[PDB]
């Protein structure tokens, strides 16, 4: 619940931030505005790729840290750790 | 025009739909990819005669759990 609430808020913020640069950059509509045009499943697919260190995921550090902590807690509960 | 190029985005999707999506994405991206190595220790524990000779059977060797 709260993870996707924060993720949706930040995605809306990023969208409304980039909309000012739409007139500034013509290629932007082909290079940067890809997540907003991407299929909804594949949007969260890159949004949840802050796993490992590939780090192409457009997710801020705090939102990444929330899920990183929750996943460690889940592994500890499952006994994997 | 811009709306046509866009599809429905996540921030416009309802919370429960986005939650179901996130559950599936988390399952495929994080849970499945997570790997833990337990096979060798599990097989060793199963193969161990669990104090079977200390256990007084006075008979043929009892089969270990792996057996």
């Amino acid at each position: 619940d709260d993870f996707v609430a924060k993720l949706q808020d930040n995605q809306r913020f990023r969208y409304n931030e980039v909309m000012q640069a739409l007139n500034m950059s013509a290629a932007l509509t082909a290079r940067k505005t890809k997540e907003f045009r991407s299929p909804p499943q594949e949007q969260i697919n890159m949004l949840l790729n802050f796993k490992d260190d590939k780090s192409e995921c457009p997710c801020p550090e705090e939102i990444r840290d929330q899920l990183l902590d929750f996943h460690e807690d889940l592994m500890t509960h499952c006994g994997i750790e | 025009v811009v709306a046509c190029f866009r599809m429905a985005p996540l921030y416009n999707l309802p919370r429960h739909r986005a939650v179901n999506l996130f559950l599936q994405g988390y399952e495929k991206s994080w849970i499945e990819t997570e790997e833990h190595y337990f096979e060798d220790k599990l097989i060793e524990d199963l193969a161990k005669p669990g104090a079977e000779p200390p256990e007084e059977d006075e008979g043929t060797k009892r089969v270990d759990p792996l057996h």
